[PDB]
């Protein structure tokens, strides 16, 4: 529990690692300290994974087909190689959306090229060709096609943009060649900078021209929420209570057009700035919409996040953010009245993507819990920089764990609750320690905004306090 | 809002008025949406047969595909095995996937490594990260054995695995004893039952090509038995116990039911079971060698027949009565033992079964998919039934299979309408049960986006998914279940039976319209 | 009308137009049917409050009883015996009766003889019945015994088994050697429950009342093993599959599994398996006598104690976790037998479900019916798995089982909404899901009406049935489960959360309505 | 086989019975002679069982409320008594019904006074008055209740038919007493009889002065069809297409209004003679109403059947009788152009109550296939004088058959197919014969009329011809 202990704990763990793999992983295991303000002097993050750890990590095309371009629910989307990249992601996550699905809406389809060895050996291009013109016999409706390269297509040395320009033009449609097969970059990060690039260069300016939409002093745009469970629902009915007009949601439930309508709001609101900061500095320099980070995790960050979001308005704005908080307080007052006693004093270690292991923290707190462990797949450290302001004092921090990191920490730090992935979640049970999954929030949710803490503390109670976790061990065992 | 004391998730949340006014803004404000009347059009235009026409010409793009690519198999055969880890040479994405899905599939943790080729090694090879993936995985997971398949990269830019293997014990990266089985998995090329086929035909010719000089035929008195790409629990344990009540000598080849399904008890045990090395050594002494699933077991075949010397018995997969029938005195010809009174019982318990229920079953129209072996076998069984199995599809089947598969509905009244396809998808699937409707579909979960299309057409055209095969992501426990043997077609055989009982019973629960043939008695 | 290539059975056929027209005809026509808006108007007020509280003020009514009458308990306390016949003293239209109720349940034959006493009877006994029954039934069935009960008719008017018996053996139409134990169930006291407990006590008496003085307890090193009504197949199977995994010595008193579960290959058996004679006479020398449903079997219980001096355990029924654990950790130190690893790990997997499952069992609502035993176990493993039973109906329960439920339902925090009810009836149980709706129901067949009722209401008041218990009519094989130990907690959590998932899918289904959260994995 | 031989297995089948039950037993067993035509000169029938040889019989209740009293839709019937018979018996036979269960449909729900012992020790009377208040507060939509007695009932000396008297006053309601107790006659047979008095009694006469009902030259009544999986309505379409007026079905899908109305009709058409011969021969006698028995199974007799009953109104009736039997011409060839072929020439056995055995022989010959064999549970004499008629040269008939005979004739006849209940299907698919539940029709039908003939022959071919059977015997033995 102290910083002396955590720390041998560290060494100890790295004593089975090989020399070099031992020195890596040393820079990406470290202790929170109040007086230590920048993660560029205390620790490593965003590298390539060591070979043979079990690192939880995905790939670029996971960042971009499964998490930016994916959720778009008009478009379609190719999986743009052999068939197993779009199978394992088909419907795994739960982006949230309104449509008829094969009709006008297409997410939870896996449209593929399905590469043979045949495309491997003359390309891929003319196949591509083909595939459009049978998405647009068979879907008409659809209002735009991307192409998510998979790890062949820049192996060997197909041309997608070409045929993207050649069959747009023909067509008349949007058609978005993505470059992120899945040996590029380290992790799903860089798939999410190369789809905003994608979203910037073929879809963000197509109405640079137009002056139609009739704009508001309170237009907004949801930037990098996913609408995980309806997240981006939950977020939203807040905004439009506080008397904002919320134009675009990126790219949870999120169409086209919105997308191709948000460089006409007055502010960008980034939830997820992980995967979203690209396009949203771009839109700040190329429009001059100012930006800003907000977080929905719980009622004290939704409450500071309301009126730091309502502070950019006029007085009516602020008036009604505070309508809007004294509406919902006896709400999320009932909540932690019934939950916060049946959670008090427990202890929390997360292990996450990109973002919730910063943002999920407030809403632990506002149930007296403590996260004394957090870390990440793929941040950068910028986000840790913001992790160090959220975690507490001597707190363990670690970028990339691996397999046998997190077991072993979690062995020694004997954690009441364990927040993780589904990789992470049977080995945990199996151990004896109450688990939530903190990416598909086990099929629950939404926990987005006052709606979303009371499923979210509801949750943490019914795992943490289930009487399965008293029966691990046979009573003649002892 | 929210009730404290009625706490609601998504459904049914974003019913409330409030949500459902904001959506309706969402949709009208930004979305430019196309108008219902044109989606219930285009709708409608989707379950016509000039639009099944037009699928059907599909030759570049798949939609909704019912298969997936040759690691996944590599990785499910290498967990059979014992402490052995599975090691997939390539891109790290793909292992976390592989991980996920057989996740979801098993609620059980699934090991498997990476060596985390990136953008580097796509243009100098991945030789450094194998001489160190080797070594790190070896010292801090401590298996007995690393099996080694490929991601579709390593396949395109061409890593020579046995030559990396082979450096990274020459220059000391792993002991030159430590066993590093190897095969070439390209995802570009048949489907996961493909990898594991290569996987197993890699391990076994690790273990024994070199070594045949003192191998003598029959000489251990076993059998062995090669189950291939299997995602049920319930057919590893319904094959052993059957061997085991007929005093069968036996070795299972590939045995992963222990280290998925390990005991919830405190301790997380990264390995438990699997066939161990020795039996894979001594498995050329065997009798013979039977394969479970022939028509994803071509390469391992090969390789029995011609290295091991075994005359492998051409057998269907043990499912339903005459295929488990045969296999039985199959291995009772080869083992020398009786078919035991034991077995003779459990079969007449299954014909007692069907005897009991052919009234319900008789007729029923069936679309079903799955991998070639399970497809054939379920369709054996359903014609063993009575039933009529209209539409079969093998995603990844062949020509030489379609052609078997026809034989075995020619030789049945009951397969006069049924046509088989290959190389389709679930998107022609779904306009085979517009078009040609069938009763139920038999499918992984996949098929649950089939019976919401064909319920938004209209309850009478609903064709209701019963979920057989893998993946099964939406309900829990199923991959406990049996599908081989006389207790795997009376587990199938109960399912079916009741999943007709129950639709009968939700068509006739309606007060004073059709609950007249809402009979206590079935 | 009928289209020879698609013929209609009465659903669908009534509902073509023609029949349609002709039904209205004769409702408006000759039945002075209550005005429809009458009937609505009665149906919601007979799921208002209201209602409930004169539907529970009832003393003298029942409608739709949960139980049976005693003679049906010991028809198949019978069964469970080597070659016996059961054979109910008095009138024949009760046999019938039996037979069904078991022939619908089990698809099997129930072999049971009556001796048909008529009006001449009543007025001078049916002694010369029991003489002809006895001799013709052993002549024509051959049964090496004759178990006696006694229907109502009999019981009214007084026979005196005892004598009746006596003197036919007396006159020479059985052979004095030959065992016909003999008890009185008269159908007025209690219920089909206490009938099995008297004739098995009745043919415990038979075989050891009169032979004590050579008895030693511990002797055979066995612990016998009285199952109670039992109508779950897989119920007898695990009890003695988990005995024989411990090594433990067991005689199972009353064993009908053999010949409730006969092949089907070409011949009928009459009589199958079923405890021998011998384990009869020897089970005074077992180490102890396990009772595995003790509600219900009082009397055996005092002369097991009384005359054997067996000191029965204070266990409950072996269902769920605990109960699991408490049976195999006595059987443990009876025996002096260690529990093997392969129940070690059987509890493990069973653990490892319920995490697995436990997000979506928890604070689930269930209303739930049965015999005592068998209630009071589904209400233990239901508080396990984090449900809340809110309403407990044991129709044949009594104040003493009553208090130990509402003490298991009060040391969980998941028993805070629940009541238990005995002396109610299944219309009682209708009021209380309609006025206080629960999620689910648990129950045998009889419950399809209730659901039926709800939907009347509403989809929203809907109350869908999960078919747990005795009789299951409608639906097929459900008498293979198992409910018992590991196993049957495992199969019930499965059908439980299974239930919740599909019930979700429907839900969810509408396209563009609800199918946001139809989610691929759950 | 020859008539020697069935004679031959006969004596070969009763050697095993004790002196006693073999001479009562031959007297029940007869092989058909077309130079005999009185049953009376060659078998016995409504006797007592003989104890302990597993009858397939039922009581005196089952006959009444099982099978009389239960189907009458709007009626709330008491199981009077211990708990048992009325659970046994409830929702088991398919008289189907519309209505609204539990508000003014009753059929499939079980009333029960649930005697307990102290009910026999003081009585009963008391209860069931009580009981009777209670159902009027919780049932008000109920037109009318029937008290069906069980066994104790007679036994203990209550006396329902004065608390009936007593609470039907006080009430202004028709509550019908039912001395139907299980221990009296010898089967279901003397239900029927007990229960149809009842309506007489207690029914009947209700509306005897009334003269509101508007009659036509055209008014019949179903009498003895209990609509098993809708028998009856297949049976009304066609005689209401014929141009006549079904004013009461007895007693599927029965209102207690349409018993009432039925002596309005002009004819009432007999269906079951055994269980409402009795009530007919009543109507007869006190209102001048003929009847006349006629048969629905299998188009032969349906057509046969129509051109009687037109026979007995007019001209525009018997032509109407022609547009229906050439309307339906089509498809019953149909039917028998796909199954004839496949089940030409199979042989069957059958055994049931008290008219199936004999009445739906003419299906299975309009099929092609031959009845071996056939007996009832309970039928009397005039039942087997009108089967011999039916039945083949040198057939087996056989009279309350024992479970050892029904097994024993069958292992020597080898029927194709056996035809008959609960109790004995699952002996004899075990011995690998297909066997149909010819009392709920194995939970399909209708199998009256033309429409129920499809049902019917779709039904015989798929158990018939069902691959099941082809695999009883194990490949090793
Ligand atoms: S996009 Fe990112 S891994 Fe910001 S890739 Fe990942 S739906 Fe995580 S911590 Mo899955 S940077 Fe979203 C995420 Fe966070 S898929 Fe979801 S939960 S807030
Ligand atoms: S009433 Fe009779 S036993 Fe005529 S008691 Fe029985 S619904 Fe049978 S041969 Mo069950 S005299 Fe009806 C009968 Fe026939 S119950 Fe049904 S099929 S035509
Ligand atoms: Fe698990
Ligand atoms: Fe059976």
């Amino acid at each position: 529990m102290s910083r002396e202990e955590v720390e041998s704990l560290i060494q100890e763990v790295l004593e089975v690692y090989p020399e070099k793999a031992r020195k890596d992983r040393n820079k990406h295991l470290a202790v929170n300290d109040p007086a230590v303000t920048q993660s560029k002097k205390c620790i490593i993050s965003n590298k390539k994974s060591q070979p043979g750890l079990m690192t939880i990590r995905g790939c670029a095309y996971a960042g971009s087909k499964g998490v930016v371009w994916g959720p778009i629910k008009d478009m379609i989307h190719i999986s743009h190689g052999p068939v197993g990249c779009g199978q394992y992601s088909r419907a795994g996550r739960r982006n949230y959306y309104i449509g008829t699905t094969g009709v006008n809406a297409f997410v939870t389809m896996n449209f593929t090229s399905d590469f043979q060895e045949k495309d491997i050996v003359f390309g891929g291009d003319k196949k591509l060709a083909k595939l459009i013109d049978e998405v647009e016999t068979l879907f008409p409706l659809n209002k735009g096609i991307s192409v998510q390269s998979e790890c062949p297509i820049g192996l060997i040395g197909d041309d997608i943009e070409s045929v993207s320009k050649v069959k747009g033009a023909e067509l008349s449609k949007t058609i978005v060649p993505v470059r992120c097969e899945g040996f590029r970059g380290v992790s799903q990060s860089l798939g999410h900078h190369i789809a905003n690039d994608a979203v910037r260069d073929w879809v963000l300016g197509k109405r640079d021209e137009d002056t139609t939409f009739a704009s508001t002093p309170y237009d907004v745009a949801i930037i990098g929420d996913y609408n995980i469970g309806g997240d981006a629902w939950s977020s939203r009915i807040l905004l439009e209570e506080m008397g904002l007009r919320c134009v675009a949601q990126w790219s949870g439930d999120g169409s086209i057009s919105e997308i191709e309508l948000t460089p006409k709001v007055k502010l960008n609101l980034v939830h997820c700035y992980r995967s979203m900061n690209y396009i949203s500095r771009h839109m700040e320099e190329k429009y001059g919409i100012p930006w800003m980070e907000y977080n929905f995790f719980g009622p004290t960050k939704t409450i500071e996040s309301l009126r730091a979001i309502a502070a950019k308005f006029d007085e009516s704005i602020q008036k009604k953010c505070e309508e809007v908080i004294a509406k919902y307080k006896p709400e999320w007052e009932a909540v932690v009245a019934k939950y916060r006693p049946r959670l008090e004093g427990k202890r929390v270690m997360l292990y996450i993507g990109g973002l919730r292991p910063r943002h999920v923290i407030g809403a632990y707190e506002d149930l007296g819990m403590e996260v004394v462990g957090t870390g990440y797949e793929f941040a950068h450290n910028d986000d840790y920089d913001r992790t160090m302001k959220e975690m507490g004092d001597s707190t363990l921090l670690y970028d990339d764990v691996t397999g046998y990191e997190f077991e072993e920490f979690v062995k020694r730090i004997k954690p009441d609750l364990i927040g993780s992935g589904i990789k992470e979640k049977f080995i945990f049970q199996k151990m004896g320690i109450p688990f939530r999954e903190m990416h598909s929030w086990d099929y629950s949710g939404p926990y987005h905004g006052f709606d979303g803490f009371a499923i979210f503390a509801r949750d943490m109670d019914m795992t943490l306090n289930n009487p399965c976790w008293k029966k691990l061990q046979a009573p003649w065992e002892a | 809002s929210q009730q404290v004391d009625k706490i609601k998730a998504s459904y049914p949340l974003f019913l409330d008025q409030d949500y459902k006014d904001m959506l309706a803004k969402k949709r009208d404000g930004f979305e430019e949406k196309y108008p219902q009347d044109k989606i219930d059009e285009v709708f409608q235009w989707t379950t016509t047969k000039e639009y099944q026409e037009l699928n059907f010409q599909r030759e570049a793009l798949t939609v909704n595909p019912a298969k997936a690519c040759q690691p996944l198999g590599a990785v499910l055969c290498a967990l059979g095995f014992e402490k052995t880890m599975p090691y997939v040479h390539g891109s790290q994405g793909c292992v976390a996937y592989y991980r996920s899905y057989f996740n979801r599939h098993f609620r059980e943790p699934v090991s498997c490594v990476s060596d985390s080729m990136t953008e580097d090694a796509a243009v100098f090879g991945g030789q450094q990260n194998m001489k160190d993936g080797l070594q790190n995985c070896k010292a801090t997971y401590k298996p007995d054995m690393i099996a080694v398949s490929t991601t579709c990269m390593a396949e395109v830019i061409g890593d020579d695995l046995n030559a990396f293997i082979n450096n990274s014990k020459k220059e000391g990266f792993i002991p030159d004893e430590f066993p590093v089985p190897f095969a070439h998995t390209p995802a570009f090329v048949g489907s996961h039952v493909t990898g594991w086929d290569n996987m197993f035909e890699g391990i076994a010719r690790y273990f024994t090509l070199k070594s045949m000089d003192d191998k003598v035929v029959g000489s251990n008195k076993k059998i062995n038995i090669v189950p291939g790409f299997e995602t049920y629990l319930g057919n590893f344990r319904v094959i052993k116990r059957m061997l085991s009540e007929m005093g069968v000598g036996y070795s299972l080849l590939s045995d992963p039911e222990e280290v998925l399904d390990t005991p919830a008890d405190g301790q997380f045990r990264m390995y438990a079971g699997g066939t161990t090395q020795e039996e894979m050594k001594d498995a050329p002494n065997a009798l013979n060698t039977v394969l479970l699933q022939p028509w994803h077991l071509e390469k391992t075949k090969k390789f029995v027949e011609g290295t091991w010397k075994h005359e492998v018995p051409k057998l269907n997969i043990p499912m339903g009565l005459d295929w488990t029938d045969e296999f039985l005195m199959k291995v009772s010809e080869i083992s020398g033992q009786p078919i035991p009174a034991s077995l003779t019982k459990e079969r007449g318990r299954l014909v007692d079964m069907m005897t009991d229920s052919h009234t319900w079953l008789h007729g029923k129209r069936f679309a079903l998919w799955g991998d070639p072996d399970f497809v054939m076998g379920l369709v054996k069984f359903l014609l063993e039934l009575g039933c009529e199995p209209v539409h079969i599809l093998c995603h990844n089947g062949n020509k030489r299979w379609k052609k078997a598969v026809d034989a075995i509905l020619a030789a049945s009244p009951y397969g006069k309408n049924a046509t088989v396809y290959i190389g389709k998808d679930l998107w022609h699937l779904r306009s085979l049960v517009f078009t040609d409707k069938p009763d139920f579909m038999i499918g992984n979960s996949y098929g649950k986006f089939i019976q919401r299309d064909t319920l938004h057409k209209g309850k009478e055209f609903e064709v209701p998914l019963i979920r057989i095969g893998f993946p099964i992501f939406d309900r829990h426990h199923l991959h406990r279940s049996t599908t081989l043997g006389y207790e795997g077609a009376m587990q199938i055989l109960t399912t079916l039976v009741n999943s007709i009982l129950e639709r009968l019973d939700e068509e006739t629960r309606g007060m004073q319209a059709t609950d007249y043939n809402h009979d206590l008695v079935r």
